[PDB]
């Protein structure tokens, strides 16, 4: 057990990690020869210059108790129960304060000891947003920031280089933990998350290190990383990265910062890292105060001989075991010398306990500047409730005045976030820390480091931005990355997720949430091809006037009384449907004209061959024969099918392709339907051609009836050879059938003509 | 002082012997109850574990028993020495220690960050529950917020829902309620008042809060959850108001004659909650046989016996005076510290067991005691009977996942039939599962009610419940729903179609719609019957006169015109018989072209006969009448189509009104509807009118020339009074039909007798 003990009147404590694990196997075998051994002199240099310092504390000196701590919790608690030896009531000396550890965990376990004693702590390293918490930290304070702002400045320069995509690995200390989960959600905010997240422990490198930096670099993609980790172990992690030729870029917390010790022979893994580190102002007079230190001089420490010997390998004054006996003419001069930043931070620290004591000895002894027997007990409670946590004043060694030169307490015992922004570089074959950034509360990043491959390192490269017109989000592996692939075939994707078709009969729009029903292409047929079928109604027009001037003739008293006048009217209207129904396929497909349409077909095609028939067969029989078999075809085919069906026309036929859209739905089933009337419809026709061919030969109307059987001979050959192009009618809904109900008004004028001719030969003649 | 004993491990002890006593001294008066009575306790219970072969058979257990005089910081010093020895006696490998609720949290704080394991004995307080802050605290006595399971339990047997509760100001009452109105919401209980009894206050406080707790009739149960004092002042004032409550009271509370003594009128049946403590048969007998000199280990029994007895060693004068003689009462927390030490013992046990299985004795891995497996993975996870047991079934000794020992308490019931006063009856237990008695009940017994507290009431029926909470959601008070439309959710009636009844006793929204079609035979009987008999006549009539049109066609009007006549008729009486259908679409639009079709045709070939008549006065042209006669139909024809289109017909979903029986008898066509083809009805009624005013008679149809204007002025007067008709019984719709069918029926009677009897008149002549 080694320790510096000072007789005076007022003792403040002291936890310092000298010993740590460096070269060896040792938990804390080595010297720490910028953490420990430098913040336990400038400690030291406080301390004696308050002693003899005029204008705080007049006529009482400080001492200390500076302990070791291993950079361990456990030994750190241990060892603090000499704080409290003097208060149960080697001597037992009382401790008015206590300077907190430089690690968050021991700093935790020091405070957790120290409250139930009321003992007031002060740190100047432990920088932890597990701390600040007054309901189990009471008896805590900091000069530093938590980890907090040091996170969210993280966040901030993740962002500015476009840094999106990155590996995670920090410890599984005090320290680690929470600062870890304030990334996440410092990053979760931002819309950044990590590949994966790693916790490492004190242990040997072989197995968690090796796992660890093998893992980093089974996912080449990511290249940043962070450090959320202790130096203790950001050290051996170097190391192992160094075995095992890493290239990553680190981004360092205070942990690392820009301590040159972590680093030492294998510079060429750390290069180009960003490490983070506190703002602070080097001290003038700690630095004389350490470059004018001797190993002779320097009786008060225990620990200077070893922190010599690791410094320069000799042997102060033992044999000659070592490589070298010191030659006794080499001092810490500033070629090999660096102080810490986090050096201010203590003298920051002993300056406030001493101020906060000095106060105190002011209101509590008015009459004289002397400890009184009212002081001789201390109150930590009050102390640290309003003596404490209440200090204004300027830093100690400051040549200037501005916002950092006064030190000031936070509702929770905390400090001020200015995290400086450190770069590795190589600058004339020496390898060192430069600045480049500053975060006063707001990102200040220079454009001057120089990167692993002189190049600004890139990342998220697995899910790149692309367009969403067609590409969709697809994750098998991992949820952050996301691979485009092209979907929706001309269907919505409104979710980025996952693509779903529109459906039948529907068009997405360019924003991919509505789906949009292209028109239908039956209607609004009037313009380029179904003109065509109108030139057949016009020619049907022409039929109709042709039909005007065949009554004409029977109109004014026909001079041949032999064909019955009934007859010869009731055949005119038969061919008069047939002109007018082409009119109704041809326009447009409403649901009131598709029940019209079959209707017209039906009708005109079955009174057409049935007045043929009745007068191919006194005079009443035929005429009432001819309306018989005519109102029953009608009657039939009334209650058979449009009575039932219901024809309603919709959207269908868009199995073949989305970009088409028939008027029909309902009304293209009975088109469907109607092949089958068509070949009853037909049926009936190719009956009466062979009922009365050449059979009766009436010798009254023989050239007429002769006639007669020629136009039931060209009607079925007609009527056949539309059957093959009712077939193909559906691959083209708006031209075939147009196009197939022509055949019907052809043959409607060509039974005009031949059935008239004998009519109008003789007005000719 | 110091207690120590040889043993091969030694377990720590932290007992308030002393008081707290005045500020010159640190430790006052010596407590001979609650610091000296359980530390006789846990060394007898300490040597039957060394004496008991199935209990560390070769490992002998020592003590290192500390005294705490109440003090936080006295005890803090002490409970340093138990962290100090283990980096010089043997480690403290576990300490019993902690009877205060802050000498309890002091110590666990102290012991936590060196992994020492410590159950408690008689420390209730609910913030060493927090295992974020204590991680290696453990207690046997259970919580005390642990009772509001209970209390919840107990009212939902019961069925108490309206409850009152009553907190205190310190962390008792506090802890309690809170988390106690989170268990009263697992068990659909709501909080009426939420008052809070607390520090000492004046009688005038106690009057207005139980004023307040009064003020509201449906809160007739009161949750008690403070100290003694406060329930008994509480009980006090209630009595001086003479109210009526059945409080629910707690371990502040429980089997204890200063709390209720002077109120037992207050207080009738108030539910009492006790934790259960059984006396030890073997403890008492110890404690009898003691005496200050054989019993050396004791440091404090010296001052013990000389303050019990009043007595000093100095002069001798003790050695009359013994311990046998006077009285033992057993404290309640004796089986606390029993089980606690048991419980490490059993620990230590498990330890050997399953870590040092070839050796019987302290095996070399035991030496370095590790207190946080040993903590966490046996302590919390031990079952064993409870010692010296009055053979009950309370041999449950077991620590919860958050170190808190399970309780077992009971439930007592102050009775006042048996004694008048003091009769604490228990009626059951609280052991991991409710086990009241009603029987012994008073009110619980088939005398009485339940004396409930129900928020508001619920008489409500399932079809008529409406869940409408103005400020008390447990109320569920309800507001009838409409009666004809059904509910959505039980908590929240939704009308579904309130216009007609749903399926309401099926708990379904969907619409339940009745087919009322215009069948019915009281007003179709006799119409229908009617228009057959008319039709079947218009039939025989026709087929009459075609059977011999060979004569009279040619002397008389047309052929043509007559079957065109008879046509006519026959489509006006198979209109007239088939108005009545389904409400369908297809029957709408049948009805809408033969009713005006009908007439439509048989007025224009009435016109066309008239017009041969009128040309008689281009040419006569006999053949093309026919064609006239068809062309004027078509016309009218083509006016039907035209506003058939342009209607789109339909059918109505039904023509009931807003809330009544369900009938559907209504069609799309409407008034403007129909008199656009009543104006070409008119203009043909008109046509015929004019053919009247031509008066000029042939000798063959001089009847039927005056039988024209017979005609029209029956047309014209049912027209007129139809259209008022029509007018009046737009809403109706029986009627309608049936007007609109005698109607019809009456026109064709009419045409009937103007064309087909002159000529059956003729017939019956030749
Ligand atoms: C001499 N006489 C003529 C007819 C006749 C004839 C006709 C016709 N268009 O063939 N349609 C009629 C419709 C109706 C119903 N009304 C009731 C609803 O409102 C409307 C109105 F006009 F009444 F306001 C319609 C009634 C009588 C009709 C009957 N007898
Ligand atoms: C019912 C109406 C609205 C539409 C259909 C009208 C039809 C059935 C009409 C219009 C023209 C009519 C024809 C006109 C003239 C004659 C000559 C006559 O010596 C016998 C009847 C006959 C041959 C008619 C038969 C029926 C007919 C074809
Ligand atoms: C084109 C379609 C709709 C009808 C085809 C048949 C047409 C041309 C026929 C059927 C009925 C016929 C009419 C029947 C009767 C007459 C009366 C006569 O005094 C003059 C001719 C006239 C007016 C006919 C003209 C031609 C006519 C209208
Ligand atoms: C005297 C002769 C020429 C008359 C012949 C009948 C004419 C007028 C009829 C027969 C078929 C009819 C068409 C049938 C269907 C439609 C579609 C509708 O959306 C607009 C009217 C329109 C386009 C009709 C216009 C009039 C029409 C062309
Ligand atoms: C002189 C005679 C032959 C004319 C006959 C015309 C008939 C067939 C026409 C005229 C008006 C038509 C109706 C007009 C509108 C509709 C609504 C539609 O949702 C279903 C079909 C339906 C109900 C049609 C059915 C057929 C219909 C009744
Ligand atoms: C071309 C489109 C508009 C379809 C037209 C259909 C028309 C012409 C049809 C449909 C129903 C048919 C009627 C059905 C029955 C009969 C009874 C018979 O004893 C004389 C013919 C007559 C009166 C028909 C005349 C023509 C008719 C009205
Ligand atoms: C000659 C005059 C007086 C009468 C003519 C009657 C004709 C037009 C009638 C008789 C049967 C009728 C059809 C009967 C049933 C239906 C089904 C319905 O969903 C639409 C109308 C429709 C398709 C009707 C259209 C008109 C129709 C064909
Ligand atoms: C609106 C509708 C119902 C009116 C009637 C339509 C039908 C049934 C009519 C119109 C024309 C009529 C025909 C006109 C002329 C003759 C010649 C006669 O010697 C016998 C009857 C006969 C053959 C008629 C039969 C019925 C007929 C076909
Ligand atoms: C249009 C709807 C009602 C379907 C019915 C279509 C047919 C059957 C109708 C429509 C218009 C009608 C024509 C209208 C006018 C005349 C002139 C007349 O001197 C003879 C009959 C005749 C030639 C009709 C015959 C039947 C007809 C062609
Ligand atoms: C006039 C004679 C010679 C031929 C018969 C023509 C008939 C079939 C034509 C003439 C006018 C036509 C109508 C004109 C306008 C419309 C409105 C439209 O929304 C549906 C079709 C409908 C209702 C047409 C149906 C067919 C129609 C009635
Ligand atoms: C990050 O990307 C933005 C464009 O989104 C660009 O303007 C900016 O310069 C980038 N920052 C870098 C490359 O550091
Ligand atoms: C409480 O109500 C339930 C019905 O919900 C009943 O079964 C039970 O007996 C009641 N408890 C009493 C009356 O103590
Ligand atoms: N701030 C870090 C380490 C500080 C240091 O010692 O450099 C921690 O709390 O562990």
């Amino acid at each position: 057990r080694r320790e510096i003990k000072i007789e005076g009147d007022l003792v403040l404590g002291g936890l310092f990690p000298i010993n740590e694990k460096g070269t060896g196997t040792e938990e804390c075998g080595r010297i720490n020869e910028d953490r420990g051994i430098q913040r336990l002199e400038a400690m030291l240099f406080a301390i004696d210059e308050i002693n003899k310092d005029d204008y705080l504390l007049p006529g009482v000196k400080l001492g200390v108790h500076i302990l070791d701590t291993c950079s361990r919790d456990t030994y750190a608690l241990e060892q603090s129960l000499e704080f409290v030896r003097a208060s149960l009531t080697n001597i037992p000396l009382l401790i008015a304060g206590v300077i907190g550890g430089s690690y968050s965990s021991v700093s935790i376990q020091v405070a957790n000891l120290l409250r139930l004693f009321q003992i007031p702590q002060i740190s100047y390293a432990s920088t932890s947003a597990k701390l600040s918490d007054k309901s189990r930290y009471d008896y805590f304070a900091r000069t530093v920031p938590p980890d907090f702002y040091q996170a969210k400045a993280m966040a901030e320069i993740l962002r500015f280089f476009n840094w999106t995509y990155v590996s995670t690995v920090a410890s599984e200390g005090d320290y680690g933990e929470t600062g870890i989960e304030a990334f996440e959600q410092e990053a979760r905010l931002r819309n950044i998350c990590i590949a994966t997240a790693e916790k490492v422990g004190r242990s040997n490198i072989r197995k968690s290190y090796d796992s660890v930096i093998r893992e980093l670099l089974q996912k080449p993609n990511a290249r940043v990383v962070v450090l959320f980790m202790r130096s203790d172990d950001s050290r051996e992690l170097i190391a192992a990265a160094s075995r095992a030729n890493a290239s990553f870029t680190w981004v360092a917390s205070d942990g690392w910062g820009a301590q040159e010790s972590i680093i030492k022979g294998s510079e060429h893994v750390a290069y180009g890292a960003i490490t983070l580190e506190l703002a602070s102002q080097p001290v003038r007079q700690f630095d004389r105060y350490f470059q004018s230190l001797n190993p002779y001089n320097n009786h008060r420490n225990p620990w200077f001989r070893d922190f010599w010997e690791q410094k320069f390998q000799c042997s102060l004054q033992n044999k000659r075991n070592h490589r070298r006996v010191c030659d006794k003419h080499l001092a810490i001069d500033s070629s090999n010398y660096e102080q810490e930043s986090k050096i201010m931070f203590v003298v920051n620290a002993v300056y406030a306990m001493a101020h906060a004591l000095h106060k105190m000895q002011r209101t509590l002894c008015p009459n004289t500047t002397k400890l009184c027997d009212a002081m001789k007990i201390l109150d930590g409670k009050k102390l640290y409730k309003d003596y404490l946590l209440k200090i204004n004043f300027t830093a100690p060694f400051n040549p200037n005045k501005d916002a950092d030169s006064i030190v000031k307490f936070d509702t929770f015992g905390d400090g001020m976030g200015r995290y400086n922004v450190f770069n590795f570089q190589n600058v004339g074959g020496k390898y060192s820390y430069l600045k480049v950034g500053h975060w006063a509360e707001t990102l200040s990043l220079d454009v001057n480091s120089i990167h692993w491959s002189r190049n600004s390192v890139p990342t998220s490269q697995c899910s790149d931005p692309c367009a969403p017109n067609e590409m969709k989000n697809m994750q098998p592996g991992d949820v952050c990355c996301w691979i485009c692939i092209p979907c929706e075939p001309y269907e919505y994707l409104a979710d980025e997720f996952t693509c779903m078709d529109c459906g039948s009969g529907q068009w997405p729009t360019a924003d991919l949430t509505g789906c949009y029903d292209l028109p239908e292409d039956y209607i609004r047929w009037e313009d380029a091809w179904a003109i065509g079928p109108v030139t057949i109604a016009c020619l049907g027009f022409m039929c109709t006037c042709m039909v005007v001037t065949v009554f004409i003739k029977h109109n004014n008293t026909p001079l041949v009384k032999a064909s019955g006048r009934e007859l010869c009217y009731i055949l005119l209207f038969g061919v008069g449907l047939s002109y007018c129904m082409t009119f109704f396929f041809i326009a447009k497909p409403s649901p009131v004209i598709c029940a019209l349409r079959r209707l017209g077909l039906g009708s005109s095609f079955a009174i057409c061959y049935s007045a043929l028939l009745t007068k191919t067969n006194k005079f009443i029989s035929p005429s009432s024969q001819v309306f018989i078999c005519l109102g029953l075809i009608l009657v039939q085919i009334v209650m058979v099918s449009v009575w039932l069906i219901l024809e309603a026309p919709g959207t269908r036929r868009y199995t073949l392709a989305e970009k088409r859209e028939t008027v029909i739905l309902k009304c293209n089933v009975k088109d469907s339907s109607m092949l089958i009337s068509l070949t009853y419809d037909v049926i009936l026709v190719i009956l009466c051609t062979v009922y009365a061919f050449k059979t009766r030969k009436c010798p009254e109307n023989f050239n007429e009836a002769k006639f007669i059987g020629f136009t039931m001979y060209t009607t079925c050959i007609i009527w056949l050879a539309f059957l093959p192009i009712f077939y193909v009618t559906s691959s083209d809904y708006r031209v075939q059938t147009t196009t197939m109900c022509i055949s019907v008004s052809l043959s409607g004028f060509v039974v005009l003509g031949c059935l008239f001719a004998p009519k109008v030969h003789i007005i000719l003649f | 002082k110091v207690l120590t004993l040889e043993g091969d491990l030694v377990l720590g002890g932290l007992f308030p012997v002393h008081q707290k006593g005045g500020p010159a001294e640190d430790c006052g008066p010596v407590n001979e109850h609650r610091g000296i009575q359980r530390l006789e306790a846990m060394l007898f219970a300490l040597d039957r574990i060394n004496r008991d072969p199935h209990l560390l058979p070769g490992v002998r257990l020592g003590a290192h028993i500390l005294d705490s005089c109440s003090k936080d910081t006295h005890a803090l010093e002490q409970a340093l020495d138990f962290v100090r020895a283990s980096l010089a006696p043997t480690a403290i490998t576990g300490v019993i220690g902690g009877s205060y609720s802050d000498v309890s949290i002091q110590v666990a704080n102290l012991l936590r960050l060196f992994q020492i394991p410590q159950i408690s004995y008689a420390s209730t307080s609910a913030k060493l529950s927090d295992k974020s802050r204590y991680d290696y605290f453990a207690r046997t006595v259970p919580p005390d917020f642990f009772q509001a399971k209970a209390m919840a339990e107990i009212l939902r047997f019961f069925n108490w829902t309206y409850v009152s509760t009553v907190a205190s100001e310190g962390d008792y009452g506090e802890t309690g309620i809170e988390a106690f109105e989170l268990e009263a919401r697992a068990r659909n209980i709501c909080v009426a008042t939420s008052e809070k009894v607390g520090r000492a206050m004046s009688r005038a406080a106690f009057e207005g809060v139980v004023r307040a707790l009064l003020q509201k009739p449906s809160a007739r149960v009161a949750v008690l959850f403070t100290r003694s004092e406060d329930a008994r002042e509480l009980l006090a004032a209630s009595q001086r108001l003479n109210a009526s409550f059945t409080w629910v009271a707690s371990d502040g509370w429980g089997a204890l004659e200063s709390v209720v003594a002077g109120s037992e009128g207050a207080a009738e049946g108030a539910i009492t909650i006790e934790l259960a403590s059984y006396p030890i048969s073997d403890f008492a007998s110890y404690f009898q046989s003691l005496d200050p000199w054989n019993n050396s280990r004791n440091p404090w029994f010296r001052e013990f016996w000389e303050q019990r007895f009043r007595c000093s060693f100095r002069q001798r004068d003790c050695a009359a005076h013994s311990l046998r003689a006077v009285p033992f009462e057993q404290e309640s927390k004796i089986m606390f510290v029993v089980n606690a030490v048991y419980a490490m013992a059993h620990a230590l046990h498990n330890m050997h067991r399953a870590l040092c299985p070839n050796t019987t004795r302290l095996c070399d891995a035991m030496r370095p005691v590790n207190g946080r497996r040993l903590y966490k993975d046996f302590v919390l996870n031990v079952k064993f009977d409870a010692p010296f047991r009055p053979a009950d079934t309370h041999n449950e000794v077991r620590f919860d996942r958050f170190g808190d020992g399970i309780g077992r308490y009971n439930i007592f019931t102050y009775l006042r039939a048996g004694s008048g006063r003091y009769r604490y009856q228990k009626v059951g237990y609280w052991a991991e599962g409710l086990t009241l008695d009603t029987s012994l009940i008073p009110w619980a017994s088939p005398s009485a009610g339940p004396l409930p507290a129900s928020r508001c009431s619920e008489p409500c029926l399932q079809n008529e419940v409406k869940s409408v909470q103005p400020g008390e959601v447990c109320c569920w008070l309800c507001i009838p729903c409409q009666p004809y439309e059904y509910r959505l959710d039980e908590f929240t009636c939704a009308d579904c179609g309130l216009g007609y009844w749903p399926n309401a006793s099926l708990t379904g929204c969907f619409e339940l719609p009745q087919e009322y079609i215009r069948w019915g035979d009281a007003w179709a009987v006799g119409p229908v019957t009617i228009a057959c008999l008319g039709a079947l006549a218009t039939l025989f009539v026709l087929g009459v006169f075609v059977r011999h049109n060979a004569t009279p066609v040619v002397k008389a009007s047309g052929r043509e015109l007559c079957y065109i006549l008879l046509g006519g008729v026959f489509l006006c009486y198979c209109m007239t018989f088939i108005f009545i259908a389904k409400p369908s679409t297809a029957v709408c639009t049948l009805r809408r072209l033969g009713l005006g079709t009908a007439f439509s045709v048989c007025y224009s070939a009435l016109l066309t006969k008239t017009n041969r008549i009128a040309r008689i006065f281009r040419f006569i042209s006999p053949a093309s009448q026919v064609a006239i006669c068809l062309a004027l139909i078509s016309g009218q024809l083509l006016i039907v189509v035209a506003w058939l289109v342009v209607e789109a017909p339909g059918t109505g979903k039904e023509t009931a009104p807003e809330r009544r029986e369900v009938v559907t008898l209504r069609c799309n066509h409407r008034d403007a509807s129909m008199l656009g083809s009543l104006a070409y009805n008119v203009l043909l009624i008109a046509l015929c009118t004019l053919y009247a005013f031509k008066t000029r008679k042939c000798p063959e149809n001089f009847n039927e020339a005056k039988f024209i204007g017979f005609t029209m002025y029956t047309t014209c007067i049912i027209w007129l009074a139809f259209l008022p008709i029509f007018y009046v019984t737009s809403s109706d719709y029986r009627v309608q039909t049936t007007t609109m069918c005698v109607s019809v029926s009456l026109s064709g009677s009419v045409v009937l007798g103007c064309l087909f009897a002159p000529k059956l008149h003729i017939i019956l002549f030749q």
